Order: structure tokens, then C-alpha cells, then sequence
């Protein structure tokens, strides 16, 4: 009924394996982008 | 530029202004003046420096003369080595949409007095030179950023 599933199988593995690494590394290059507004802070000066 | 300092060198001593704080101009006394005056105007740290119609003798006599105050201990001839001042990539924004026009300064870290490279460094900032509204140059000024500027 479905000879791939084998070959089917063996794939998601290697998905799920470059997925859980990618994701990782992405989350850190969205979050490293962002800091710099997370961080922000600011203050309202008005004049003397 | 004071901004520029404040954030540039922020967290450190070089990242204040000169003229220093609202508060303190308020509040220093005879005293605090006194100390500065005492703690740091000291010859060892200070130059007598002239030119013109002068002889060279000449002048150091009278320092001899009056630049006295002749010291006992070490303490005295040494030159208080100063904490270093650590750069921090960031930025500052004030805003107004209410002045005329905007002034923006973006700066890297220096190499201090000593290194010959500030040599190089003045040969480049020298290729960019700098530019105003009034120069007749006009168009055909060499300088890149002035020409298309
Ligand atoms: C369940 C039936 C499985 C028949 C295929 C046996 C080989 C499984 O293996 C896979 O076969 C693919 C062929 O398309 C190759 O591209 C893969 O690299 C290989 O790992």
C-alpha cells in the first residue's frame, strides 16, 4: 500500500533532526536582532 | 558630541561634560574647589611652554623662581596613572521634530595619543575632509562624500 515507508520514515527522522538544529540556531538570530529594542530604554525630558 | 561621549564611553569618567552637572554647579563649595586646585594643579604635571622673541634661559629663570614649592616624598613625582575608559557600541537619540535641522555623529574607537597610526588615520579623515554650504568648491570638490554631499 506504501512502499516508500521506509524511505519515508528515514526521511522524518533527518527532518525532525535538521528542524530541532535550525529552529535552535534561528532563535538565536532573531533574538540577537531584536536585543537591541528589548534592551531600549527611554525617558521623556521635557524642556526646564 | 557631548552625547557622543556619554554613550560612546558611557558608564565611564571621559563620558561626562566638561562644564559638569546642574547639581553639582550648585552645590560645590570653597572647599571641593580648593582640592581640585590642590590635588591636581602640581608641577610635576604641569608645562611651562612659550614662543616668540624669548630667551630660553631667560624664561626658566624665573620659573626657578617662582614655580617653587620643592617635595619630599615619591608620592609627589608621580603621575597618578588613570582607570581605562571601556567603548560601548550604541546609541543615543533625542529627539525634537521641532528643530530646524538634525545632527547625527557616528564614531568607532580611537588609538590613543601614543600609536603612530593616528598618523594613517589623519591621512584618511583627510581623503573624506569635510565640507559646508558656503564652500565655493562647489560640484567638483575632491572629496567623495563633499561632491555628491
Ligand atoms: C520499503 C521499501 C524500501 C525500498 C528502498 C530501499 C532503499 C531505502 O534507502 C534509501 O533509498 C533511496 C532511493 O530513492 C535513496 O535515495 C536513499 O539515500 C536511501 O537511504
Amino acid at each position: 500500500a506504501e512502499p516508500e515507508h521506509d524511505q519515508r520514515k528515514r526521511m522524518g527522522l533527518k527532518m525532525l533532526l535538521i528542524s530541532a538544529l535550525l529552529t535552535s540556531l534561528l532563535y538565536y538570530m532573531k533574538r540577537h536582532k531584536w536585543s537591541v529594542l528589548k534592551s531600549r530604554k527611554m525617558a521623556y525630558r521635557p524642556p526646564k | 558630541f557631548d552625547y557622543l561621549h556619554a554613550t560612546a564611553f558611557q558608564g565611564t569618567a571621559l563620558a561626562r561634560t566638561v562644564e559638569g552637572t546642574t547639581e553639582n554647579i550648585k552645590h560645590l563649595t570653597r572647599a571641593d574647589l580648593a582640592s581640585y586646585i590642590d590635588t591636581h594643579f602640581k608641577a610635576p604635571r604641569m608645562v611651562l611652554a612659550a614662543a616668540g622673541g624669548i630667551s630660553h634661559k631667560e624664561l626658566v629663570d624665573a620659573a626657578r623662581q617662582h614655580f617653587s614649592g620643592v617635595s619630599f616624598t615619591y608620592k609627589e613625582d608621580a603621575v597618578p596613572i588613570l582607570p581605562r575608559c571601556r567603548f560601548t557600541g550604541s546609541e543615543i537619540r533625542a529627539r525634537d521634530d521641532a528643530l530646524p535641522v538634525a545632527h547625527v555623529a557616528l564614531a568607532v574607537e580611537g588609538p590613543g595619543w601614543a600609536d603612530p597610526d593616528n598618523v594613517v588615520l589623519h591621512v584618511a579623515n583627510a581623503i573624506i575632509g569635510r565640507y559646508d554650504r558656503t564652500f565655493g568648491g562647489g560640484k567638483h570638490l575632491s572629496s567623495r562624500l563633499a561632491a555628491l554631499a
